[PDB]
């Protein structure tokens, strides 16, 4: 109970302080405190606003909240353990429904039979062939939305394997460290090359998909 | 005119000379004419400038000069090849083409 | 954007005019260089030149030859040895020419001559495009 | 035999993601060489790369449905 | 192409054949006007 | 600096409460956790020029 | 034997969708660099892309017809 | 053994259709990147595309006749 | 054993015919882009394409002979 | 039956990485040949090669998680 | 069974090195086509070819790790 | 087992002839798209094609001798 | 089982020679289409042809090392 109950509040609160702190920065103080934190939403309003609108300012902050939430949500599966294999996976699955519903909000909710009528009328889906449209609604949503869960689960995986292989590698070479440290130092750096890149591009998928929504919206 | 004001020195080191140089209106056709075979020559192009009277206004021309670097290793070389961004055909065949244009132009000036 | 410079020695049509794109039957190919575009030289085939003028208008042309010259910049310059607007060209002839052409080629023994015909054939054909 | 062939059969269906894996690198590769020819990046070209990664991961989603049918 | 270009043939020649073929082309008086361009008289002095 | 120290403490507490962790796996991930910081601290200095100036301007 | 080899043999026919998924990234990628040289977007080029992907996923639908005939 | 190995023997011969699947995408894809250079679309190029697609479904007419021999 | 694994040995030998099928498209597709540069059709390139179709379908013949070896 | 088939299930699931490695060679090759045409290297294009080498390895982490599932 | 399926699983994972082998050729081939376009051979383009052989052998070292784990 | 799995081991060794067959299509295709640029037919480009189809079926003779070792 | 699986495991690593044999077809292909661009035939391109066919046959000699280890 406590374990599951403590994690979700923490995730909210880490987003809540930035989401409360930025609202606060609109007049005081700033001292060290307010100006320091302003940089947080300055990085969002710097980085993501280079891509956003795009779809229009209207949707921009709506998506940026999810983009930050995904990266922050994955970051809230970074540190905790046991958590990446379970809680971040339940958060990957807990983001799964939100990812499914993200196409629902405008696509399947307004048009289930052809949410590609909002997403993509002609492209991937054949506008002459509503069948190919709907098939690829899987690959553009029903799928990719579950793969986007699998995508963060891929990271959870490859991250889990670093861990199980690491624990197994250091169980194999329990030298303290020593030569297993060399490989394991690589396996650590592979966490950046794998998870930290692919986790990025996983939210880049949510960025682009919710861009293609609202860019055609 | 360049014919005894110049074809008499370089009356040899000349590659060609053309007549009907004015005295009925010359055109681009002529520039091409004069171009084409010129290529198809045995004096290959080493250096090259085109001197013509560049009109400036009726009142004025200044005998102008250009560089002629038909030599397709000017084109094929340097930054020029880096401004190229596509092979030694069009290289020549522009070097060519442009030569006629200028020839024409220069002439017309 | 592109400053499109469209001229033949004889006629200058657009001159560094804000044309969006020109799709150019360079001997090189038909490519549609829009706006600026790296230095490139492409030699103009005979084909038709389609001047996607930055405005949904496209002027039509036949280009015969010359070179288009692709700066790095925005200004792109078709200097077509011959560039004519399609307006003045002639199907009756295009076919007619083609027939002949095709007749000639056959006796136009030797690559150059054949060529000359062939060029021509090609030409008539390339007129035939538009005609 | 009943719990054996469904555990080795769910592994053979995971060789269908080798097509979508390299098929995603090509559609995003020709978009890297296409935007190199410039300049209609946003809209037209990079808006078609989504239409090319969706028709390629559709066989991937069709292959990941098969391996999960013998696993659950 | 190259059946001419690799007939050598001046690019000018090509061109000029093309262009000439254009001159050859054209309608009516338009085609009259052809000859303008084919000022090409340019006496063949040659040293 | 203070924020980083707090995050490390939290991670330790989670591991101590929950059984599932090998000495090995932890050794590792902990070396992983360390690495990111050092690159960051050179960056953490570098950051400020943009943002504090950008606030001042806007 | 009669039901066991029907679960691990329907998994080997799911590796035949590796050609329909990598081929789709080649039928759309060579259409990305195709419209990059431009300009016939609607009609001619993208119309030939639809008649190409249909002849690419046909070896995916017939391979999923030999897959579902081993399990159903 | 006799009837059991005839089920996991036409399933491994069904993964031979991955060559014809991506081969049809490589053939028709080159024709989409060929008519873009223009203009010999009608005949010459698309007529040769029907010679390349038949010589790629020829391996598909020899691999699907193999799996249909181990069936009935 | 003797009659069983000979049936599952011919099937995996038929998967070696996935190189000839995708080899046939990448050899008759580069000639579909060769005549796009023109004009050696029925001269040099289309003549060498048959000498390219033979070098690739022979690696399909040397693989179908292994599939016929484990069948008779 | 239970202890054995899980070892011959994560072995055939490692044959899905055969696309994540070749597709990365396709995208990083198209960025190697793309930057040759110039000049957007330290922006625009090499920033699209990171977005391509991720989507290719996205079917290389989804396939790797299945081989890590059958083992542990 | 348990000391058997480890040898018929560690071998199937070596078929994951098919993407690492064909990814090394494609990333280097387009580097041989990119340096044929000139001129930044010393760093910039062939330097990125090292950053393309690494992100392609990584999907070949992770596949060779799973094969070594089922053998030792 | 002994007089069985070697008959299904020569089938898996004949899958290595999917690289000697699809490598010939890549080789004898670029020497058809390269001769389209012309005019190095003899002595240069097709001479290097003899040394291109020498290191292509070299992985296939090494794969035809691996199957020959699991038969004779 | 103990003697059976080594034979079935040697052939499975011999299927990893399909990636090295096509990666040599891409490297020597893009050198055959990299020499047509001219003119540094000796050195630069064809000198890096053996340097691109070394890292691509490195995946084959490591794979045929895992195939020989299950045989001896």
């Amino acid at each position: 109970i406590t374990p599951v109950i403590l994690g979700l509040p923490l995730v909210t609160l880490i987003v809540l302080f930035p989401s409360l702190l930025f609202p606060t920065s609109n007049r005081l103080v700033s001292n060290r405190f307010v100006t320091l934190q302003q940089w947080m939403l300055q990085l969002v309003s710097k980085q993501m606003m280079s891509i956003h609108n795009s779809k229009g300012q209207t949707w921009t902050l709506m998506l940026m909240s999810l983009i930050l939430f995904i990266g922050s949500t994955n970051l809230l599966g970074l540190l905790p353990h046991s958590f990446t294999p379970t809680t971040q996976l339940s958060m990957n699955l807990g983001m799964a429904i939100p990812l499914w519903a993200g196409a629902v909000i405008t696509g399947f909710r307004n048009k289930t039979k052809a949410s590609l009528a909002h997403f993509l009328p002609q492209g991937t889906p054949t506008p002459l062939i509503p069948m190919l449209v709907i098939i690829e609604t899987i690959s553009l949503f029903i799928q990719p939305m579950a793969l986007a869960v699998r995508l963060t689960a891929n990271i959870t995986a490859g991250h889990l394997l670093i861990h199980l292989i690491g624990g197994a590698t250091l169980a194999l070479m329990s030298i303290s460290t020593t030569t297993a440290l060399i490989t394991f130092t690589i396996l650590i750096l592979l966490t950046i090359l794998e998870f930290a890149v692919a986790m990025i591009q996983a939210y880049v998928f949510t960025l682009l998909v919710s861009l293609y929504l609202h860019d055609n919206t | 005119k360049i014919r005894s004001i110049l074809h008499r020195t370089h009356s040899d080191q000349f590659l060609v000379t053309f007549k009907e140089v004015g005295r009925r209106p010359p055109t681009f056709g002529d520039a091409s004419v004069i171009a084409l075979e010129l290529l198809n020559s045995g004096y290959e192009f080493d250096e090259g400038s085109i001197i013509f009277n560049r009109f400036r206004s009726v009142i004025s021309y200044k005998t102008e000069e250009k560089p002629i670097f038909s030599l397709d290793t000017i084109s094929s070389a340097e930054s020029m090849s880096i401004y190229d961004d596509i092979d030694a055909d069009v290289l020549r065949n522009y070097q060519e083409y442009s030569l006629a244009n200028i020839i024409y132009y220069s002439l017309k000036e | 954007q592109m400053s499109f410079t469209f001229a033949s020695p004889t006629q200058v049509f657009f001159n560094s005019a804000n044309v969006r794109q020109v799709d150019v039957p360079t001997q090189t190919g038909a490519f549609g260089i829009l706006a600026a575009h790296v230095p490139t030289l492409q030699v103009l085939r005979p084909g038709l030149v389609v001047v996607h003028a930055e405005d949904g208008t496209t002027s039509k042309y036949f280009v015969s030859s010359g070179s288009v010259t692709v700066n790095a910049d925005s200004s792109v310059q078709l200097l077509a040895e011959e560039a004519v607007t399609l307006d003045m060209l002639d199907l009756g002839a295009a076919k007619a020419n083609l027939e002949k052409a095709q007749s000639e080629l056959l006796g136009a023994a030797d690559e150059a001559t054949r060529a000359e015909i062939q060029i021509r054939i090609e030409a008539n054909e390339a007129l035939v495009k538009a005609l | 035999i009943d719990t054996a062939a469904k555990f080795i059969g769910a592994g053979a269906a995971t060789v269908g993601v080798a097509g979508s894996g390299a098929g995603i690198g090509t559609v995003f590769g020709s978009l890297i060489i296409g935007y190199a020819r410039n300049p209609s990046l946003k809209q037209q070209l990079f808006s078609y790369a989504i239409l090319g990664f969706a028709l390629s991961e559709a066989m991937g989603l069709f292959c990941l449905m098969v391996a999960f049918l013998i696993l659950f | 192409v190259a059946y001419w270009r690799q007939a050598g043939l001046s690019y000018i020649r090509y061109s000029q054949i093309c262009a000439k073929a254009v001159r050859d082309a054209l309608k009516t008086e338009f085609k009259a006007n052809a000859m303008k361009t084919s000022g090409s008289t340019i006496k063949i002095v040659k040293v | 600096p203070y924020v980083l120290g707090t995050g490390l403490i939290l991670y330790l507490l989670s591991k101590e409460i929950y059984v599932i962790t090998p000495e090995t796996f932890s050794a590792i991930s902990t070396i992983g956790f360390l690495v990111y910081i050092v690159k960051k601290y050179g960056a953490s200095v570098g950051e400020f020029a943009d943002k504090l100036n950008e606030q001042k301007i806007a």
